[PDB]
């Protein structure tokens, strides 16, 4: 889930 | 009262947050949907030749209406991630937690948005700038032609409960919040955050509707009949992923699918 992550992250 | 006060507040932010998240509302796809609007009316995609003619304004043709569908799903996913960035004590959870909310919600959330764009005979896409009918959807070669029938046939029982936006955005804040979603770690402060929008949702209905009898009641009885939809949808995703290779998978919707019901 690293796309998932990112989207979160970002 | 205080406590009433404090849903209201709530219910006010998450109002603002969805109307910055989506960029088509119910409130402007109805505006569309009746013709009442003063703005261009959408190019009608009804069969193989209105949609070449469509591709200007907004591979196998099935395939190509579904990596379209593809594209508008990925577009849908990033816009609720940001809506559930809005959701007071979502960001401070656990965000492995986070991950699976999401996970299991973005595909409940997109149907239920879905259906602000639809009407018996059709759905707007590409932002209301297009309108392809239902019978043109239905007319598609299999598995294809089941593809979006089961929204339809969910979009025309829920648009009869004539929620607004500001009950939506409540009702989708609910949706994301669910404690039941497999894998979870730390339920408790999910369950404490769903009960919180419950309420305010609860207060909102009553409010928005005060003529409205028990739509509080039937609008969470329509959270578990999405549930069902969403299984069904992965069950095709399953088949189309199998019997067609001239298919790709989005990597955002593969990271959703993979390992989910």
């Amino acid at each position: 889930h690293k796309i998932l992550h990112r989207l979160l992250q970002e | 009262n205080p406590e009433s006060a404090d849903l209201r507040a709530l219910a006010k932010h998450l109002y603002d947050s969805y109307i910055k998240s989506f960029p088509l509302t119910k409130a402007k796809a109805r505006a569309i949907l009746t013709g009442k609007t003063t703005d261009k009316s959408p190019f009608v995609i009804y069969d193989m030749n209105s949609l070449m003619m469509g591709e200007d304004k907004i591979k196998e043709v099935a395939i190509r209406i579904f990596q379209g569908c593809q594209f508008a799903s990925v577009e849908a996913v990033q816009e609720i991630t940001e809506y559930a960035k809005s959701i007071p004590g979502f960001v401070n959870l656990d965000l492995n937690d986070q991950v699976t909310l999401l996970k299991y919600g973005v595909h409940e959330i997109i149907y239920t948005m879905l259906a602000s764009l639809m009407n018996k005979d059709g759905v707007l896409i590409s932002e209301g700038q297009g309108f392809m009918t239902r019978e043109f959807l239905k007319s598609l070669r299999k598995p294809f032609g089941d593809f979006m029938e089961p929204k339809f046939e969910f979009a025309v029982k829920f648009n009869a409960l004539e929620l607004d936006d500001s009950d939506l955005a409540i009702f989708i804040a609910v949706i994301i919040l669910s404690g039941d979603r497999p894998g979870l770690l730390n339920v408790k402060p999910i369950e404490d955050i769903q009960d919180n929008l419950l309420q305010a949702l609860e207060l909102q209905l009553k409010l928005n509707h005060p003529e409205s009898s028990q739509l509080f009641a039937k609008l969470l009885q329509k959270m578990t009949d999405l549930r069902q939809i969403v299984t069904e949808h992965v069950q095709l995703l399953q088949v189309i992923k199998k019997t067609e290779t001239d298919m790709s998978l989005h990597p955002l919707l593969q990271e959703i699918y993979k390992d989910l019901y």
